[PDB]
């Protein structure tokens, strides 16, 4: 929308339902629900609960920071970098 | 075909998978998250050794 945002997250931030397809190196998410070839049993059925949908960069773990699994052989997953309040 | 030059590989952390799957599913995702960052180093050398 705008190139200058301002806004925070909580923490670690595993209750992000922010929309974002991309890592903190610029690298383009996979899907959750796709089928490239990657090794991982993340099945976003197991967590619904954590609303893993698309390719939108999620946190199922619940640690330091939300990653997401990229669709480029050279990388598994990567972090996300979101601006986390002070407090 | 597919990918399945890692099948041990593939076949081991199903079996975990699975199992965990039942209730131990928080701690198996927590496990492959810190397991995967040293497949990096193991797949580096591993997987350019193994040509098949």
């Amino acid at each position: 929308y705008v190139e200058f945002s301002e806004e925070c997250m909580h923490g670690s931030g595993e209750n992000y339902d922010g929309k974002i397809s991309k890592t903190m190196s610029g690298l383009e998410c996979q899907a959750w629900d796709s089928q490239s070839p990657h090794a991982h049993g993340y099945i976003p059925s197991k967590f619904p609960n954590k609303n893993l949908k698309k390719n939108y960069c999620r946190n199922p773990d619940r640690d330091l920071r939300p990653w997401c699994f990229t669709t480029d052989p050279n990388k598994r997953w990567e972090y996300c970098d979101i601006p986390r309040c002070a407090a | 075909g597919s990918v399945e030059k890692l099948t041990a590989d593939a076949e081991l952390q199903r079996l975990k998978n699975e199992a965990a799957e039942e209730a131990e599913l928080e701690r198996l995702k927590s496990e492959r998250h810190d397991h995967d960052k040293k497949e990096a180093e193991r797949k580096a050398l591993e997987d350019k050794l193994a040509d098949y």
